């Protein structure tokens, strides 16, 4: 394990096989000097009587406590599982490392000592904001953009895949990254895509559920995603629709505004402390972006500002050419005429209409989509 | 030529590493138990050492003593109070009064006292390790620095300079201007060169569920505090803690005055906090109480305004020194298309404009990457631009 | 019985307060604002009958409360919300000062800086009686002051 | 309109449709011949099914 | 019938709750108001069947 990390040769050279047969005398003669303790020194088993031994001193009976101090000579204040806390000692075979105040632990029966720490299960929220699989298809889903979808991967793709690029700049990347635009347009379609690509760690968070029914519970909450996304990996935080935070006034929340405002002081806090940040990128949205505190997107915790604009009408085509490639599209329609309908139809009410559509054949079993599928399909969709 | 006799003469011996290390014991990966030839000091001596003779000592705390008589009044968690006596093994001068000790299980005597109670969201915020932001990253506020590190500092680092002239120095300090000017960015550097313990202290970190429970947090903090020598707590964002008592009709955020309160009282008055010295820093200063900004409290008010001309050239080299330029261009034309910006928009610009150099291919930017930077971040980002309505702090 | 000082934050109120725990030689005890406040319910009232039993007790004393306003802020009817543990403290502080069964043994010294914010309550006569005020120096004082 | 996928309004009982609903709830009742449910359904002008 | 006399003396059993078992044949088992043990198994009972 770890034995040696040299590998740069790579190739047939003689100082391939003289490193590594170096190696085979350092294993051989620390193979046959330990081979020699049992030789002369039979004196046990190893393989269980120091293990029996250690199996004979702790408890069948194993209660489980928690840490909330260590004092190193061995002995810790733990607290029992009722509430009444104790001053018992902490043994050798405990691997004294792996104890921080609130981790939990093994008590002994008798006397109470610490025999072993307890390997946590975590957590009903980690699990609930880190992405599992990968949402959908690539990036040749998207169509139309072009302009923005190379700027983020500028700020985040490409840092990630090639550091080498911002080295021989001698720079650091860009750190925040928000996206606006009318609703519809691709705001959240984009983000699937990058996590799609990446191979960093993944956390999704709606901005309406920053917002909680207690006190100081909000701020909470926000200090330990942070907690999180820090202690994985190279991550990626996503906070999605955080003009909501400041719009609807709900009355679960018993503070107020002013307990919105509290919350919002923490999040500016986690961007742009003092504190020692790491590899931490975060991307947000929204689509009312005048609304929000403008201290919240100056340089420093949000340095790329990317619009996205109502989809083009030769962009449009692109995108019922997206939408429309795995139906058995009949040939009766001509697509041109759906494109100038609405002036301003996002690409939200595209994908709107081709699945609408579909649903109109499956009334009289069909299996091709006509065009007074669309013609109808329209009246249902937009005009309500 | 020896293309597999080198890689199965590879492969074996690192097998052979495996293969041997499973006979000595590292393995059967654990749920808690530790490294074999780790623990075989306690394997028969302290096992029966650390164990059978010694005993268990239920932690308790006491109320009071009496006189004429040891006779010390206990108390335990949820069970009775007793009455007690002392071991053998301990004076009774340090079993003072309101001090947690540890206790038998059978006789009900003491043991040891114990160090107190720390409540750990205390203790996760003295800082522990120091952040790498110099002096020499702070340019263009050099007045501001020397008038902030005579504070901080100097009667720490020359405790007699002051002593023998007979003036007691200030003692607090808040930092306060437009955001992203470098209030931040300045605290990090004064706990990069200090010595003394450096507690700090976010605003928003004081606002509990529970009623007064923000309040005993203050005196946690002051309380450790006090026990040190010299120690340094750093408030950041206290807008969030106190603005100002307005109270009418319905009492809204009357709990979070009620913390702001007990910081005041620690600040002043009744056998005051001694060598402890605060710093704030805030974004609005104006919704500020009046009882918070008097000095015996705040004595310094430093200023952090936009840099003038020589403050944003500074900057610029600053945030340039350190990337592949061209030779041949000049800084002092830059700093003149920036009329009010902050030093954390100059460096957007300086990170911007070497992207451009990326974006085609070259390795060393221009003075054209500089002005496509600039019409970006400064004239088409200037929808949102953040200052102009904090420069009149509302 | 009871006196009130008040007035703006920096003319000197803590001042005397620390004066005359140097000059009499009494039993001297003294008091935070939001000290009485408690997570539980009753342990803040608990608190006061603790504090006025304990100056009973040494019965050559008087009490200091500093930062009054804090648990002396007027009460209000409002309906679906709103702290009432508060005044529990302050309407114990009411009685277990003046009321029913009362004493000539401990003398109140009472601070704050605003007073407006105060309940009625506690302003009456013979809770606190002398309400004097602290006028800002106004020419000859800060002569004598620095 | 990417958002919900169909939406179903439910109108208030019609003539027609009164009448069975009645007729499933009267189902659990002891009854007596000769009762001309119809005549009940037109009494109430769609009221609702509850 | 006369073995119970000399037979219901025996202590009763406990009932728990398992959570989750780990390696070398222990389990994980908490109790009504008292605190999680860890505790192993019996000869006559399968983990996979826990
Ligand atoms: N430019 C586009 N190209 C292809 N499909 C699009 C485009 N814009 C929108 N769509 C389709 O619209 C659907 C929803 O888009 P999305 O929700 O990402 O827009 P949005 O702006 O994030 O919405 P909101 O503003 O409500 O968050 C996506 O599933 C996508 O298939
Ligand atoms: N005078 C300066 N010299 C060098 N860098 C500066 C200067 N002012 C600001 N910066 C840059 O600004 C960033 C830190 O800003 P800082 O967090 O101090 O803003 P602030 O004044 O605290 O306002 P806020 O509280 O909104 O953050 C750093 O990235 C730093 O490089
Ligand atoms: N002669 C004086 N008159 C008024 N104030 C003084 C005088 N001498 C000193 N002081 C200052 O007044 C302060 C007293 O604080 P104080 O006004 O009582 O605070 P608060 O009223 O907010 O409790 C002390 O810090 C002291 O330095
Ligand atoms: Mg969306
Ligand atoms: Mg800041
Ligand atoms: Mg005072």
């Amino acid at each position: 394990a770890s034995k040696l990390p040299l590998v740069t040769p790579h190739t047939q050279c003689r100082l391939k096989l003289l490193k590594l047969e170096r190696i085979k005398d350092y294993l051989l003669m620390e193979e046959e000097f330990i081979r020699n303790q049992e030789q002369m020194k039979p004196l046990e088993e190893k393989q269980e009587e120091e293990r029996s031994k250690v199996d004979d001193l702790r408890g069948t009976p194993m209660s489980v406590g928690t840490l909330e101090e260590i004092i190193d000579d061995n002995h810790a204040i733990v607290s029992t599982s009722v509430g009444s806390e104790h001053y018992v000692s902490i043994l050798s075979f405990v691997d004294k490392d792996l104890l921080e105040p609130g981790c939990s632990v093994l008590l002994n029966h008798k006397v109470h000592a610490v025999i072993g720490v307890l390997m946590d299960d975590t957590d009903p929220l980690v699990t609930v904001m880190k992405v599992e699989k990968a949402p959908q298809e690539t990036y040749a889903d998207i169509g139309g953009l072009d302009n923005q979808i190379q700027e983020i991967k500028e700020s985040v793709e490409l840092p990630l895949t090639h550091p080498e690029y911002y080295e021989e700049m001698g720079i650091k990347p860009p750190k925040g990254v928000i996206l606006y635009g009318p609703p519809g347009t691709g705001k959240t379609l984009l983000a699937k895509a990058v996590a799609n690509q990446t191979s960093a760690t993944f956390l999704r968070v709606v901005g309406s559920e920053l917002i909680q029914k207690y006190l100081g519970d909000g701020p909470k909450l926000v200090r330990e995603l942070f907690r999180v996304a820090e202690e994985h990996a190279p991550s990626i935080v996503f906070i999605d629709e955080i003009d909501a935070i400041g719009t609807k006034r709900y009355d679960s929340n018993s503070g107020g505004e002013r307990e919105i405002q509290r919350t919002m002081l923490e999040l500016l806090n986690q961007l742009d402390g003092f504190d020692s940040r790491g590899d931490v990128k975060v991307i947000m949205a929204t689509n009312r972006i005048e609304t929000l505190d403008p201290a919240l997107i100056r340089p420093g915790r949000i340095d790329r500002k990317i619009e996205f604009p109502l989809p083009d009408e030769k962009t449009k085509k692109r995108i019922f050419q997206i939408h429309t490639s795995r139906m058995t599209l009949a040939d009766d329609v001509t697509l041109d005429d759906l494109i100038m309908a609405k002036d301003d139809l996002s690409g939200a009410d595209i994908k709107a209409i081709c699945t609408e559509a579909g649903l109109m054949a499956l009334r009289e079993r069909r299996m091709k989509v006509t065009n007074e599928d669309f013609k109808k399909s329209k009246e249902n969709v937009l005009y309500k | 030529t020896y293309s597999r006799q080198i890689k199965q003469v590879e492969d074996d011996i690192q097998q052979l590493l495996k293969k041997i290390n499973e006979l000595t014991g590292i393995k059967e990966s654990d749920t808690g138990l530790a490294p074999p030839a780790l623990w075989d000091l306690a394997a028969d001596k302290q096992t029966l050492q650390s164990e059978q003779p010694l005993q268990v000592a239920r932690c308790t705390k006491i109320i009071n003593a009496d006189s004429e008589d040891p006779k010390y009044i206990i108390n335990v968690k949820q069970f009775a109070k007793f009455v007690v006596d002392l071991s053998d093994q301990v004076a009774p001068t340090d079993i003072e009064e309101g001090m947690r000790v540890g206790v038998d299980r059978n006789k009900y005597q003491i043991h040891i006292p114990l160090p107190p109670k720390i409540d750990p969201t205390v203790t996760m915020m003295q800082v522990e390790e120091k952040p790498d932001v110099t002096y020499s990253d702070v340019g263009g506020c050099k007045e501001q620095i020397e008038k902030l590190r005579e504070v901080v500092e100097t009667p720490l680092l020359h405790p007699e300079r002051f002593v023998n002239l007979g003036i007691e120095p200030p003692k607090g300090v808040l930092l306060f201007g437009p955001p992203g000017t470098g209030k931040t960015l300045c605290a990090r550097a004064v706990a990069n060169r200090t010595d003394a313990c450096f507690i700090r202290v976010i605003g928003s970190e004081l606002v509990q569920k529970y009623v007064g429970e923000g309040a005993r947090m203050v005196r946690e903090l002051f309380e450790m505090a006090r026990t040190k020598k010299a120690c340094l707590i750093f408030f950041d964002e206290i807008d969030a803690i106190g603005g100002a008592r307005f109270d009418d009709g319905a009492g809204g955020d009357n709990e979070v005055q009620r913390t702001m309160l007990e910081l005041i009282n620690q600040l002043d008055g009744f056998d005051p906090r001694g060598n402890i010295k605060v710093l704030m820093a805030t974004n609005r200063p104006d919704t500020l109480d009046p009882a918070l900004m008097r000095p015996g409290r705040l004595d310094r008010k430093i200023e952090f305004s936009l840099p003038d001309l020589e403050g944003r050239t500074h900057i610029f080299k600053i945030h340039a020194r350190s990337m592949s330029v061209e030779r041949d261009i000049r800084f002092e034309l830059l700093a003149r298309l920036c009329p009010n910006s902050t030093g954390a928009e100059i460096r957007s610009v300086c990170t911007e404009a070497g992207m451009f150099a990326i974006r085609a291919r070259r390795k060393i930017a221009t003075e054209k990457d500089f002005l496509e930077a600039v019409n970006k971040v400064i004239k088409s980002y200037a929808k949102f631009s953040a200052t102009p309505r904090y420069m009149t702090y509302n | 019985k009871g006196v009130l000082m008040y007035g703006p934050p920096g003319t000197g109120k803590t001042l005397l307060a620390r004066a005359c725990a140097a000059q009499t030689k009494a039993t001297f005890l003294k008091l935070a604002g939001p000290q009485l406040v408690q997570m539980f319910i009753g342990d803040g009232a608990k608190l006061v009958r603790d504090a006025f039993a304990l100056a009973k007790e040494k019965a050559p004393s008087i009490i200091f409360i500093d930062e009054l306003d804090a648990i002396g802020t007027k009460r209000f009817d409002s309906e679906k919300a709103g702290d009432r543990e508060v005044q529990r403290t302050m309407l114990e502080l009411l009685n277990q000062l003046d009321g029913f069964q009362p004493n000539t043994q401990v003398k109140v010294i009472a601070a704050t800086n605003r007073v407006d914010i105060l309940d009625p309550a506690l302003l009456r006569s013979g809770r606190l009686d002398r309400k004097i005020e602290f006028p800002m120096p106004n020419e000859e004082a800060r002569a004598r002051i620095m | 309109p990417g958002r919900i996928d169909r939406k179903i309004e439910f109108p208030p009982p019609n003539e027609e449709a009164r009448l069975d609903i009645l007729k499933i709830h009267s189902r659990k009742m002891n009854l007596t011949r000769g009762i001309n449910l119809r005549k009940i359904a037109e009494l109430m002008p769609g009221a609702s099914g509850a | 019938l006369r073995e119970e006399l000399q037979l219901l003396q025996e202590q009763g059993s406990y009932v728990g709750e398992v959570v989750r078992a780990m390696d070398k044949k222990k389990v994980l088992v908490k109790v009504h108001p008292e605190g999680k043990f860890v505790v192993d198994v019996d000869k006559n009972i399968d983990i996979n069947d826990v």
